[PDB]
């Protein structure tokens, strides 16, 4: 079902909340992202992990280089969280999603882990900051 | 700190002539002058504009952002 | 305050650029 | 839902800061800021 995958769509607004936060490496990967490829057509891919690109770009307020190893099946190659849309997973993108996992032959993952990883980012928003990650943000 | 808006005695529109004074202090007009050039006959309201000290650009230096 | 989007900020695309 | 918004000193600008945590800002790392204007009905009488 689309609904139910929409629960760990990281939109581009929530993005911006953990651009220096610790342990991104670990909450981000693993949910899906509705990264625009550009005409509206949209492709869901796969957080392989995390990666750091050499071109620095502003978004809105804040600013980031940090780029996203993405993949979608077998096609892999660098992304930007700026292309990332805030629309959620349709029908149509869902099923070519879907189509796209079978052919690539990675197995769909099971409802039970999107379950248990949802509550990650939820447990992560209201994290208390009393560790020494503060000055590590603002260097 | 700003130009009041209505001399105290009178009551006659003071606020609305601190540029116009200013402007033409600068030009060529002395003081004496640009008063009754702006229309203040009574003694009580030119004081607003002899007296007055403006402070307000001392408090806008301290800007908040940027 | 989750995400105030309200649709968004227009979002640009990859092959755009 | 209200995480308590702060304006830094200097940077002015906005932090969410909420109880038992530091404060600083979140960039650049300060020890002073302000709170934001209230939300209440300040109506004055212009006497
Ligand atoms: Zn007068
Ligand atoms: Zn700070």
């Amino acid at each position: 079902l689309p609904e139910e995958l929409n629960r760990v769509r990281l939109s581009r607004h929530k993005l911006e909340r953990w651009c220096h936060m610790p342990f991104f490496a670990k909450t981000v990967t693993g949910c899906f992202v509705r990264i625009g490829i550009g005409k509206p057509v949209y492709r869901v891919a796969e957080i392989t992990g995390v990666v750091e690109t050499a071109k620095v770009y502003q978004l809105g307020g804040t600013r980031t280089n940090k780029g996203l190893q993405l993949r979608h099946g077998n096609d892999q190659r660098v992304f930007r969280l700026e292309f990332v849309s805030n629309q959620e997973f349709t029908e149509s993108e869902f099923m070519k999603w879907k189509e796209a996992m079978f052919s690539a032959g990675m197995q769909l993952p099971t409802l039970d882990e999107i379950n248990k990883k949802e509550l990650s980012i939820k447990e992560a928003l209201n994290y208390k900051f009393n560790d020494q990650d503060i000055e590590e943000i603002v260097k | 700190m700003i130009i009041p808006v209505r001399c105290f005695t009178c009551g006659k529109i003071v606020g609305n002539k601190w540029e116009a004074y200013l402007g033409l202090l600068q030009a060529e007009y002395t003081e004496g002058d640009a008063l009754d050039a702006l229309g203040l006959k009574r003694y009580c309201c030119r004081r607003m504009l002899l007296a007055h000290v403006d402070l307000i650009e001392k408090l806008l230096n301290y800007a908040p952002l940027e | 305050t989750s995400t105030y989007g309200r649709y968004g900020s227009q979002t640009p695309m990859y092959g755009s650029g | 839902q209200q995480p308590m918004i702060y304006i830094c000193g200097e940077c002015h600008t906005e932090n969410e800061i909420k109880s038992r945590d530091p404060i600083r800002c979140r960039e650049c790392g300060y020890r002073i800021m302000y709170k934001k204007r209230t939300k209440r009905l300040v109506v004055f009488d212009a006497r």
